[PDB]
C-alpha cells in the first residue's frame, strides 16, 4: 500500500531509480504518464497516469477468495511544484479527479503525492492536478526542464512490511527430498510433509487458501521448488516525463 | 465493542484491538483511513465449529469507503480472533472474547 512505503522509506525514489513499492510489489506491469510538454508559471495542469490491466483478472483477496484489483501510485515532481488548491481547480477537471485524495508522501515533501488503494474498474487512469511554481515568487525554481517520475501498481503485494510472505506469491519446499503426506485443510489451505533423505530430516511446508499446489504424494521435489502456482494476476510499474516551465515571453 | 480501524492519520490497528462482549452483543468494525479493512474470521482460533464464511467478509463486500462497517453478530462462547485481510502481516488484528 502507499502507506507501507511512507511509513519506512524517507523517500520513495531509489538511487538505482527504482520506485520503493517494487520491493514488495515484484511483478512487472506497464504504466504510462501523460503530461503537457510545457507550462507557464502559477498555472494548473493535468498530470494523467495510467496503470493498465486486463479487466476480467481475479487476484487472491487476503482470505482465501478471489476478488477484483486495487490501483495505487506515487508522484514525484520536481521541487516547488505541488497539489493544486481547490479554488484553482475548474469543475471540468473536478469531475475528472472523481473524489480521491491526493495525500503528501511526507508533510514536507509537497512533491511527491500519492493516492490508493482506489478502485481498479474505475480508477485505472488517475489526474493529478498540479500547480506549476513561478520562478519570480521562488529563487530555486527556474525555467527549465524537468524530471517526473511515477510509480503505478495493481494487485496485491507479495511481501509484507515485516518480510513475511503473504498468499498473493508463490510457495517453495524448505526442502529437497520426496512428498510423503498432503494434508488438505478443513477450512483451505494444505500441509506438505517431505522427506528429506538425503539429511534423514522430516520438514512441514505449510500453504494457504487461494493456492493450488501443483505438487503430488510421492513426488520429489527439490530445495525452492515451486510448491504451487503463481497466482499473482498484478505488478508494479514505473514512467518517466520531461516538463517545460516555460518563460511567458521569449 | 466499537472497533474504528485507522488511527486519524495512517495508523493500522485495531482500535481496540480485543474487547470482550456476550451473546447477544454487536461487533463493529468501522474503517477510518487505511482501507480497505475487511476483516475475516480464520477456522484456527475459532472455540465452536461453525463455518468461517458465515463470521467472515467475501471478495464483493470489501470495506474501501471511509464510512461503511462491518458487524459480525456472535452468539457461541469463546474466543474468536479475525484479522485485517488487507493487512494480515502488518499488524492490525483483533480478536472477540465473547462469554
Ligand atoms: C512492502 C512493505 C510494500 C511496499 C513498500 C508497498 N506495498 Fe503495496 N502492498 C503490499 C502488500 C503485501 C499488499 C497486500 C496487502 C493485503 O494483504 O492485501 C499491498 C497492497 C497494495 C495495494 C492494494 C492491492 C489490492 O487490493 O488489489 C495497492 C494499490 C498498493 N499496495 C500500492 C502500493 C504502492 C503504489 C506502493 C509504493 C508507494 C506500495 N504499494 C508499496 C506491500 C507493499
Ligand atoms: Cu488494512
Amino acid at each position: 500500500y502507499p502507506i507501507f512505503a511512507q511509513q519506512n522509506y524517507e523517500n520513495p525514489r531509489e538511487a538505482t531509480g527504482r520506485i520503493v513499492c517494487a520491493n514488495c510489489h515484484l511483478a512487472s506491469k506497464p504504466v504510462d504518464i501523460e503530461v503537457p510538454q510545457a507550462v507557464l508559471p502559477d498555472t494548473v495542469f493535468e498530470a494523467v497516469v495510467k496503470i493498465p490491466y486486463d479487466m476480467q483478472l481475479k487476484q487472491v483477496l487476503a482470505n482465501g477468495k478471489k476478488g477484483a484489483l486495487n490501483v495505487g501510485a506515487v508522484l514525484i515532481l520536481p521541487e516547488g511544484f505541488e497539489l493544486a488548491p481547490p479554488d484553482r481547480i475548474s469543475p471540468e477537471m473536478k469531475e475528472k479527479i472523481g473524489n480521491l485524495s491526493f495525500q503528501n508522501y511526507r508533510p514536507n515533501k509537497k512533491n511527491i503525492l500519492v493516492i490508493g488503494p482506489v478502485p481498479g474498474q474505475k480508477y485505472s487512469e488517475i489526474t493529478f492536478p498540479i500547480l506549476a511554481p513561478d520562478p519570480a515568487t521562488n529563487k530555486d525554481v527556474h525555467f527549465l526542464k524537468y524530471p517526473i517520475y511515477v510509480g503505478g501498481n495493481r494487485g496485491r503485494g507479495q511481501i509484507y512490511p515485516d518480510g513475511s510472505k503473504s498468499n498473493n506469491t508463490v510457495y517453495n519446499a524448505t526442502a529437497g527430498g520426496i512428498i510423503s503426506k498432503i494434508l488438505r485443510k478443513e477450512k483451505g489451505g494444505y500441509e506438505i510433509t517431505i522427506v528429506d533423505a538425503s539429511n534423514e530430516r522430516q520438514v512441514i511446508d505449510i500453504i494457504p487458501r487461494g493456492l493450488e499446489l501443483l505438487v503430488s504424494e510421492g513426488e520429489s521435489i527439490k530445495l525452492d521448488q515451486p510448491l504451487t502456482s503463481n497466482p499473482n494476476v498484478g505488478g508494479f510499474g514505473q514512467g518517466d516525463a520531461e516538463i517545460v516551465l516555460q518563460d511567458p515571453l521569449r | 465493542v466499537e472497533v474504528l480501524l485507522g488511527g486519524g492519520d495512517g495508523s493500522l490497528a485495531f482500535l481496540p484491538g480485543d474487547f470482550s462482549v456476550a451473546s447477544g452483543e454487536e461487533i463493529v468494525f468501522k474503517n477510518n483511513a487505511g482501507f480497505p479493512h475487511n476483516v475475516v474470521f480464520d477456522e484456527d482460533e475459532i472455540p465452536s465449529g461453525v463455518d468461517a464464511a458465515k463470521i467472515s467478509m467475501s471478495e464483493e463486500d470489501l470495506l474501501n469507503a471511509p464510512g461503511e462497517t462491518y458487524k459480525v453478530t456472535l452468539t457461541e462462547k469463546g474466543t474468536y480472533k479475525f484479522y485485517c485481510s488487507p493487512h494480515q502481516g502488518a499488524g492490525m488484528v483483533g480478536k472477540v472474547t465473547v462469554n
